[PDB]
RNA sequence: UAGCUGGUUCUCCCCGAAAUGACUUUAGGGUCAGCCUCAGGCGCUGACUGGGGCCUGUAGAGCACUGAUAGGGCUAGGGGGCCCACCAGCCUACCAAACCCUGUCAAACUCCGAAGGGUCCCAGGUGGAGCCUGGGAGUGAGGGCGCGAGCGAUAACGUCCGCGUCCGAGCGCGGGAACAACCGAGACCGCCAGCUAAGGCCCCCAAGUCUGGGCUAAGUGGUAAAGGAUGUGGCGCCGCGAAGACAGCCAGGAGGUUGGCUUAGAAGCAGCCAUCCUUUAAAGAGUGCGUAAUAGCUCACUGGUCGAGUGGCGCCGCGCCGAAAAUGA
RNA sequence: AGAGCGCAAGGGUAGAAGGGGGCCUGACUGCGAGGCCUGCAAGCCGAGCAGGGGCGAAAGCCGGGCCUAGUGAACCGGUGGU
RNA sequence: UCCCCCGUGCCCAUAGCGGCGUGGAACCACCCGUUCCCAUUCCGAACACGGAAGUGAAACGCGCCAGCGCCGAUGGUACUGGGCGGGCGACCGCCUGGGAGAGUAGGUCGGUGCGGGGG
């Protein structure tokens, strides 16, 4: 994804925001400078880009840049973005969360139940070349009481995990129900 | 276990540090508050013989020579990790010969 | 539970930490006004929720009453309230996420949460899991 | 730096004691009163804190 | 209601801050324990009170893992 | 006798409090301190301010300690079931110690930590500043308001502290309809002179029926909430459209099917569980009504006609309902 | 260092204030610069000087106890001593 | 001025935990022995004396690695001296000066002072 960025400086961050400009900061091992972007345009990008897909930033200098999103501070009350972090990549390995697709339906979901997705994505060390638009997991052998750890995953080539292997990815849990209530309130 | 040093440092000045080895015995006159040594009668660095308890009493006077020649007297004895008795007591007993 | 005894009232200042993001489930109900939420409130909402979609998905509750709410018994002015008549409440600054739902259609969770709102004193908002994460 | 010309425009009645002692420090007695003072970090230090009471100009 | 109780305020803490000139013998710091260690030209009493040992100037030294210290740099 | 109540007589001039602390058979009284005043003495120090040093654990945040806490994971212990007894094995949509992940709470928790405040040094600061010794006091029921906490009910013209402030003693003046403490402002005296402050400039009433651009149709404004609605104007987003939509009107709207199961009956239509195809342009194992169970009506969808826009959702401004009281509005 | 530090809590603390051992009685007399705290009266800390001592080779440390509670003006009377 | 080692300070984890490697000429340590000084609530483990042989295994010394630990910006925000503005309030908004914690990027397996022995 691409997005037109602009340089920032003395301008009051609050004043910017009144206009429509969400301030932010691109930086990395060697680089660092204040910037900003048009908020409305940012939203349209981030609604799919998030912290997973890469984002090329175009400065007025025409400079393309393979940035990522490292964090977006939010304003409590009317959940909304304050300011953006842009991690500019080079070619060396860089940690980042990658999406996950829990394809298939366990016996749990069929026999009444619900798949809780503990991690909607996973943190893995990888080169900017390897930007797998997603990993997959055959969640189907799962059932109420069962669980999947990172100790087993559709790890593509070159993509090694940085999170602990024993971290749980997801699990199927029993459903909340009405006939439980009569039993519950008894205690 | 260097409680001994802490206790001495609090007092006057001129700490007579007395490190000693399996076949060695050294001694410095350190005026702290600056971390500098003024005198240093080494043994296995001087040349002395071999008898240790007899050797230490000698190296003790080696300080006395170099000490007074500068103007020193605070006998503040840094009996290090070693208990005052053997080649230390002798090194001391000897130092106190002057 | 445990803690100890009864506790001062304090004040519900700005919703500084009174804000949040969804961390479980697809949909959520966030507060918009500061308030002490009672146990009787939290519960009544939670039950009325499942009660709505029987044998449905799974609900999460991220606010929890740890504050003892005191109350003198129809008299004058001695000592601290025997209190606890309303027992325990949870501090809620405007912006904090309270209830998560999961494993149900949008119209199935747009109602469940719509209701839980009513059982609450404050005005509240429903939310999709936007896309804001960490 | 060039001298400072300050003038009292809002009454101190109902303002903290320190703000009273400030005007007395600068030498502002009654209202609308003129007062020109060699500007130093010490003189401006009071003018600063009484800014909501006075209108200043450079001379 | 058994509760209306407390004990006298002991007015402890640092009694002479850094740079302040001091006469020999006068007090520098009263404290619960050794929230401040003595050091050069500063003695300590039964209650952990730190008192200057000679006319001079007070100065504080922090030494990390070894704690804070109060010193009187003499002059006369 | 009265630590109580009352009463205390001419004039002008200068300054001007307190309603707090400690102790008190003390609590509406006293002693000392605090604050007022007079006299003599010292003389740039005083409030406030600039620069610098040191002291600090609040706001905020945090979970590293002390505890609290939702979900999940891993996993002792215990519980149920298979199986049994020599005790052993496995299962465990039961409860759960420790541990870990995610997510959090705390006046008496803190890995952290402001703003600020305190103090000393240097400098500005001659002010009804300051300091030393004395003579004389009064005060020791405060009150409201802002801010920070406790108590209370996140009640009270409530109560108790803290920093301010005003009334007290400025019920003198202007504004606020009227009104100690809200806004403006510190009244030595005189003036049929001027500029302003708060607030105001249609009439009572001084001063614009001023200028320019919007919004509001309720008398809103002229003082009320959860919550409810095709109020009205405004920005944004998604989708349908001249390859013919939205609305209305002409026609079909089905077959196996009467879905499996519950049930006296459950024929798309009490509930439970749910994921076929086909005549075809289209009709969902079904939106609502109608039934005892059905047939009947309709949408959904497709065809025609028409001929230009239409439908949903998020955001902001002002407004509508919610809205019942006792002498006349 | 989450233990211990006689006893509530807090601060402090193993570079000991904690556990053990040898000798020991400074749980001394005569004082006390300068302070903390403070309305009064009280309370608290204290270097050093003199006497005669205890432990240490010595530098040194000792005027009770890791610290903050364990308390009572004056009057009146008891006992000992100059 | 340079290098190795010994002793001792200074700051007080970027100095630490751990994994790999290297050093015995010198220095250091383990190491031989327990007659003498000295020592064990038992024991030469410790303390101590007298000391060749062997060793660098242990300990320590130096150097590498970033798994733990530790350090950690910039940007923005919470909060807030001071000054104001809106609502019944529980509250909220602007100007001015100060400005976190968490988190992101990164950093670190140290830097140095005096004496002494040694090329
Ligand atoms: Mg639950
Ligand atoms: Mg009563
Ligand atoms: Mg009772
Ligand atoms: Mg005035
Ligand atoms: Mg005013
Ligand atoms: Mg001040
Ligand atoms: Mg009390
Ligand atoms: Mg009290
Ligand atoms: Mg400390
Ligand atoms: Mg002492
Ligand atoms: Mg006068
Ligand atoms: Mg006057
Ligand atoms: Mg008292
Ligand atoms: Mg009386
Ligand atoms: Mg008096
Ligand atoms: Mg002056
Ligand atoms: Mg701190
Ligand atoms: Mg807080
Ligand atoms: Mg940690
Ligand atoms: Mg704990
Ligand atoms: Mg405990
Ligand atoms: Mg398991
Ligand atoms: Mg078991
Ligand atoms: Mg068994
Ligand atoms: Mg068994
Ligand atoms: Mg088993
Ligand atoms: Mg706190
Ligand atoms: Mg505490
Ligand atoms: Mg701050
Ligand atoms: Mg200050
Ligand atoms: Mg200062
Ligand atoms: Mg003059
Ligand atoms: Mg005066
Ligand atoms: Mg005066
Ligand atoms: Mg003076
Ligand atoms: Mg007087
Ligand atoms: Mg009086
Ligand atoms: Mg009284
Ligand atoms: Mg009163
Ligand atoms: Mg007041
Ligand atoms: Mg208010
Ligand atoms: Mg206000
Ligand atoms: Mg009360
Ligand atoms: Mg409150
Ligand atoms: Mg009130
Ligand atoms: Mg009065
Ligand atoms: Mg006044
Ligand atoms: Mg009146
Ligand atoms: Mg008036
Ligand atoms: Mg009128
Ligand atoms: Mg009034
Ligand atoms: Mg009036
Ligand atoms: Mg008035
Ligand atoms: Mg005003
Ligand atoms: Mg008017
Ligand atoms: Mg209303
Ligand atoms: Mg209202
Ligand atoms: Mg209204
Ligand atoms: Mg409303
Ligand atoms: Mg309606
Ligand atoms: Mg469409
Ligand atoms: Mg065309
Ligand atoms: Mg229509
Ligand atoms: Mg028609
Ligand atoms: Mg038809
Ligand atoms: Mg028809
Ligand atoms: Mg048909
Ligand atoms: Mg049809
Ligand atoms: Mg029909
Ligand atoms: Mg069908
Ligand atoms: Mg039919
Ligand atoms: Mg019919
Ligand atoms: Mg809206
Ligand atoms: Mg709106
Ligand atoms: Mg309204
Ligand atoms: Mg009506
Ligand atoms: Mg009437
Ligand atoms: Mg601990
Ligand atoms: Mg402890
Ligand atoms: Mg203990
Ligand atoms: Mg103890
Ligand atoms: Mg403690
Ligand atoms: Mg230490
Ligand atoms: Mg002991
Ligand atoms: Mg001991
Ligand atoms: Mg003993
Ligand atoms: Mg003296
Ligand atoms: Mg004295
Ligand atoms: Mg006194
Ligand atoms: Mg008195
Ligand atoms: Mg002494
Ligand atoms: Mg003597
Ligand atoms: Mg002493
Ligand atoms: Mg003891
Ligand atoms: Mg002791
Ligand atoms: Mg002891
Ligand atoms: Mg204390
Ligand atoms: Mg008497
Ligand atoms: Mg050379
Ligand atoms: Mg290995
Ligand atoms: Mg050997
Ligand atoms: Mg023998
Ligand atoms: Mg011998
Ligand atoms: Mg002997
Ligand atoms: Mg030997
Ligand atoms: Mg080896
Ligand atoms: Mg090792
Ligand atoms: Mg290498
Ligand atoms: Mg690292
Ligand atoms: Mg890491
Ligand atoms: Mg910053
Ligand atoms: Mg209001
Ligand atoms: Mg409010
Ligand atoms: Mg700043
Ligand atoms: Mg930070
Ligand atoms: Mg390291
Ligand atoms: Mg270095």
């Amino acid at each position: 994804y691409r997005l037109k960025a602009y340089y920032r400086e003395g301008e009051k961050p609050s004043a910017l925001r009144r206009a429509g400009k969400l301030p932010g900061v691109m930086y990395n091992r060697h680089l660092n400078r204040k910037v900003y972007v048009d908020l409305v345009e940012f939203d349209k990008v981030f609604r799919q880009a998030s912290i997973h897909h890469v984002i090329v930033l175009e400065l007025p200098d025409g400079q393309s840049l393979p940035t990522l999103v490292r964090q977006v501070n939010l304003d409590k009350r009317r959940r909304r973005p304050e300011h953006v972090d842009f991690f500019v990549l080079s070619d060396e390995p860089v940690e980042m969360y990658v999406p996950l697709r829990f394809v298939g339906t366990p016996a749990g979901v069929r026999a009444g139940g619900v798949l809780q997705e503990i991690h909607r994505d996973i943190l893995v060390k990888v080169s900017p070349r390897n930007i797998p638009e997603f990993i997959e997991v055959d969640v189907s052998g799962l059932e109420i009481g069962d669980s999947l750890h990172a100790s087993d995953l559709k790890l593509p080539p070159g993509v090694e995990l940085a999170v602990s292997p024993e971290e749980t990815i997801a699990a199927v849990v029993p459903p909340e129900d009405v006939e439980k209530l009569a039993e519950e309130a008894a205690a | 276990k260097f409680r001994v040093r802490n206790r001495i440092k609090r007092t006057g000045r001129l700490r007579l540090s007395v490190f000693r080895s399996l076949k060695h015995i050294y001694a410095q006159i350190i005026d702290d508050e600056k971390g500098v040594t003024l005198v240093s009668a080494s043994s296995l660095a001087l040349k002395l013989k071999g008898n240790k308890t007899e050797v230490a009493r000698q190296v003790g006077r080696a300080l006395a020579e170099k000490a007074l020649a500068l103007g020193i007297k605070q006998v503040a004895f840094d009996r290090g990790p070693y208990k005052y008795h053997g080649r230390v007591k002798a090194l001391a007993e000897g130092a106190r010969e002057g | 539970r445990m803690k100890y005894r009864k506790q001062q009232r304090g004040r519900l200042k700005g919703a500084t930490k009174g804000g949040d993001y969804v961390a479980f489930g697809d949909f959520g109900l966030v507060a918009l006004e500061p308030a002490w939420i009672t146990a009787q409130q939290i519960e009544a909402a939670r039950v009325a929720m499942v009660r709505h979609f029987r044998r449905g998905g799974k609900i999460f509750i991220r606010i929890f009453p740890d504050k003892p709410y005191t109350k003198k018994p129809l008299e004058v002015r001695m000592g601290k309230g025997k209190g606890n008549v309303e027992g325990y409440v949870a501090v809620v600054k405007p912006g904090r996420v309270m209830f998560e739902v999961a494993g149900v259609t949008e119209e199935q969770a747009m109602e469940a949460l719509r209701i839980a709102g009513h059982k609450l004193p404050i005005k509240t908002k429903i939310v999709r899991r936007d896309a804001y994460d960490e | 730096m060039p001298r400072l010309k300050v003038k009292l425009v809002k009454s101190p009645i109902g303002y903290p004691k320190d703000q009273k002692a400030a005007l007395k420090a600068l030498g502002l007695r009654r209202l609308q009163q003129e007062r020109v003072l060699e500007d130093t970090p010490a003189i401006r230090g009071n003018v600063e804190k009484v800014a909501h009471l006075v209108r200043v100009e450079v001379v | 209601t058994k509760n209306g109780r407390d004990s006298q305020a002991k007015r402890l803490g640092v009694k002479r801050y850094e740079g302040q000139v001091v006469r020999a013998g006068n007090i520098l710091v009263r404290q619960r324990g050794t929230r401040f260690k003595p050091g050069k030209n500063v003695g300590m009493g039964r209650d952990f009170t730190l008192f200057a040992l000679v006319d001079g100037v007070v100065e504080f030294q922090d030494r990390g893992r070894l704690g804070r210290y109060v010193h009187v740099r003499p002059l006369a």
